[PDB]
């Protein structure tokens, strides 16, 4: 069953498991190999969601399952192959930059990937520049779903843990029973930003100091901003307010269009955040293009 | 998420379809009956009692029980490791904190070693080719109960009573898809709580009216009548408790008037 692929590297681990490079003897396919022991409690649950959940979702802009490969001691996931993830790109860019065509293309697609996901509903909650993988063509794809899951309508309480913290909304942060898409548009938002700037937007080592981060940049939110804010459960009445500073000093190098966005993914209300499936309507995306990575991968 | 409501609903009235388990399985398995199928899925009913479980969790369960069935001749001894290994997978999907293997042992009552009811979980998602997000009655009720003026708790609970009720009996819920039953078990659920009917909201986004609701419309209220007397009784006792504003306890109505 495992006897037409050669392994060629390890890539990495994610949220369970390890991947590998490999080809596929007789097609010739590059794959990529996500290798889960069962030496204990079954099938771990992030495997079950993983697979069941990326088995519905086809789609260009979500990483995608080949096959599902069910030995009596390992299970092997196999998916198709991407060049890069964007954090390592990220960090390859630092003399150059990003374009700003390559940083729309970018943010149109992954924005394209999310909907997707959201009209099927499913919540990524792991959404980081680690997750997301770049070919030469052009393509970003969503990807490690480990930490996903189906969601009813309307929503309930799910896993609190949820979200790599700089990436995590505010409404997990001060510990609300219900969150819902809105948490794949924030963290999408604070990539967005990262992709400008080419560091975190906000890098907190604890829980208080990511929320206080996010005050200094967005202010400090009262009724007015966010209705119900002081009655959430950590929130804290001792907490500073810091005014909201000008929109165009936390990414200078953005235009009318892309603050304009950027403001309507990072609003405080859920429900005030702008959708994924909106937000490709938006003025910003006028003129987008699909170029190549402007490095070799 | 208004933004998703109308994409989500109609996905999960695509899914269900897929997801159906085959009508007539119980005529094709050699040793097992519907009555055996009753007390199981029950048992699964005391066994989410017991551990706290989600709704959707037992929901889930029963589906892949069902789909299981539709394609595996299982023997009367072996029903309950079907059973077992269902509620571990839908406990590992839909739960926040899924109890682990070692309880699920516990409470076949020592029928079964943890190595069986791990290579039956194994096995249950190879026939099921790990095809897991099925859509369930749950799943659609709370959709339907959006379209409440105002929302009302004890319509809820009885519209969630009804509908596991429909779990028990293949005869003749099998034939009916989860939404249908949803559709019947809201209208059954607002009508005998506050006399009102289907709404014209939910015939405009379902497609449904109480024409094409009527034939299990109408086994439901024989289901509902008949409750007190039925032979498995772990949903009418779930039902009493508070949590679910004991609506168990409430007087089915006599007639629907269609
Ligand atoms: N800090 C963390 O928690 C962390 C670290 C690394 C990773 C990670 C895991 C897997 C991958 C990865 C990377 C690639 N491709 C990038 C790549 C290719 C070749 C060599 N190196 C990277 N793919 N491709 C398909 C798949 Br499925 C895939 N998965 C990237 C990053 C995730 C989380
Ligand atoms: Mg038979």
């Amino acid at each position: 069953s495992m006897e037409n692929f050669q392994k060629v590297e390890k890539i990495g681990e994610g949220t369970y498991g390890v991947v590998y490079k490999a080809r596929n003897k007789l097609t010739g396919e590059v794959v990529a190999l996500k290798k889960i022991r069962l030496d204990t409690e079954g099938v771990p649950s992030t495997a079950i969601r993983e697979i069941s959940l990326l088995k519905e979702l086809n789609h260009p802009n979500i990483v995608k399952l080949l096959d599902v490969i069910h030995t009596e001691n390992k299970l092997y996931l196999v998916f198709e192959f991407l060049h890069q993830d964007l954090k390592k790109f990220m960090d390859a860019s630092a003399l150059t930059g990003i374009p700003l065509p390559l940083i729309k293309s970018y943010l149109f697609q992954l924005l394209q990937g999310l909907a997707f996901c959201h009209s099927h509903r499913v919540l990524h909650r792991d959404l980081k520049p680690q997750n997301l993988l770049i070919n030469t063509e052009g393509a970003i794809k969503l990807a490690d779903f480990g930490l996903a899951r189906a969601f009813g309508v309307p929503v309930r309480t799910y896993t609190h843990e949820v979200v790599t913290l700089w990436y995590r909304a505010p409404e997990i942060l001060l510990g609300c029973k219900y969150y819902s898409t809105a948490v794949d548009i924030w963290s999408l938002g604070c990539i967005f930003a990262e992709m400008v700037t080419r560091r975190a937007l906000f890098p907190g080592d604890s829980e208080i100091d990511q929320l206080f981060r996010i005050f200094r940049t967005l202010g400090t939110p009262d009724e007015v901003v966010w209705p119900g804010v002081t009655s959430m459960p950590d929130y804290k009445p001792s907490f500073p307010k810091w005014a909201r500073q000008d929109f165009s000093k936390v990414v200078p190098p953005l235009d009318e269009d892309g603050r304009s966005l950027l403001s309507q993914m990072l609003h405080y209300d859920p429900n005030k955040r702008i959708s994924a499936k909106a937000a490709l309507a938006h003025p910003f995306f006028q003129d987008v293009t699909k170029p190549v990575p402007h490095l070799r991968l | 998420v208004p933004d998703y409501h109308e994409d989500i609903h109609t996905y999960l009235r695509e899914m269900e379809v897929k997801c159906k388990p085959k009508v007539g399985y119980m005529k094709k398995q050699p040793d097992i009956t519907n009555s055996m199928r009753a007390i199981l899925v029950d048992w699964l009913v005391e066994v989410g009692e017991e551990y706290k479980l989600q709704n959707e969790t037992l929901h889930l369960a029963v589906n892949y029980i069902d789909r299981f069935l539709s394609s595996m001749s299982v023997l009367r001894g072996k029903l309950q490791l079907v059973g077992t290994a269902a509620m571990l997978l839908a406990s590992k999907f839909e739960e926040i904190y899924p109890p682990e293997v070692a309880e699920f042992v516990y409470i076949t009552d020592d029928t079964y070693t943890k190595k069986q009811v791990l290579r039956m979980e194994h096995l249950v998602l190879k026939v099921l080719t790990f095809d897991l997000a099925a859509p369930t009655v749950n799943q659609f009720l709370t959709q339907y109960f959006l379209h409440q003026q105002p929302a009302n708790c004890k319509v809820e609970s009885l519209a969630m009573f009804l509908g596991e009720l429909s779990l028990i009996d293949a005869d003749p819920y099998l034939k009916y898809l989860p939404s249908v039953i949803a559709g019947a078990a809201f209208h059954l659920a607002l009508y005998t709580v506050t006399g009102q009917s289907w709404p014209e909201s939910l015939i405009r986004k379902t497609g449904y009216t109480l024409e094409s609701l009527k034939p299990c419309l109408m086994d439901l209220h024989q289901t509902y009548l008949k409750a007190p007397q039925h032979a498995q009784q772990s949903i009418r006792e779930k039902y009493k408790n508070s949590k679910y504003h004991g609506v168990s306890l409430l007087n089915p109505p006599e007639t629907l008037n269609l």
